[PDB]
């Protein structure tokens, strides 16, 4: 996905140049997410989500655990709304950073403020947080 | 490229 087709896909965005800005440092990092412009609740509200894996090291071994980040058209200046997307061959599990929906709850979250929280950042606590505390195990 | 979990524990 190069900035041109970003820049389309975040055109109802209130802070645009911004979103794509810090878009383009995550999935250049983090080869595995992929930016998407899904619905999100109604087909008319289309938003963009970075979807895909990041690698997280548990107990030995490095795991892709599945994400999706939604990006509100406020972004950066209200966080994502995160969600662990387990595959058929994995259950989520629910905890003190995954409710029933799969929902991610970090203090990272709980307190976002741009400009000093970003996406980069928030992928670096959920690293450490699910390295501890995986929020997915894969099926017996 | 494949999602994957650790072992169910």
């Amino acid at each position: 996905v190069s900035e041109s087709q970003l820049k389309k896909m975040v055109s109802k965005y209130k802070y645009r140049d911004l979103t794509v800005r810090e878009t383009v440092n995550v999935i250049t990092l983090y080869k595995d997410l992929k930016p998407v412009l899904d619905s999100y609740g109604t087909g008319s509200r289309e938003l963009m989500n970075l979807t895909g894996t990041i690698p997280v090291p548990y107990r030995g071994n490095t795991y892709n655990i599945p994400i999706c980040l939604w990006l509100l058209d406020t972004y950066p200046y209200n966080p994502p709304i995160c969600f662990v997307k387990p595959t058929s061959s994995m259950t989520i599990k629910t905890g003190k950073h995954v409710d029933a929906n799969g929902k991610i709850y970090l203090p990272y979250l709980h307190e976002w403020k741009h400009p000093q929280s970003d996406l980069l950042g928030l992928i670096q606590v959920m690293i450490v947080v699910f390295g501890d505390e995986p929020p997915v195990f894969s099926r017996p | 490229p494949e999602a994957t979990a650790p072992p169910e524990e």
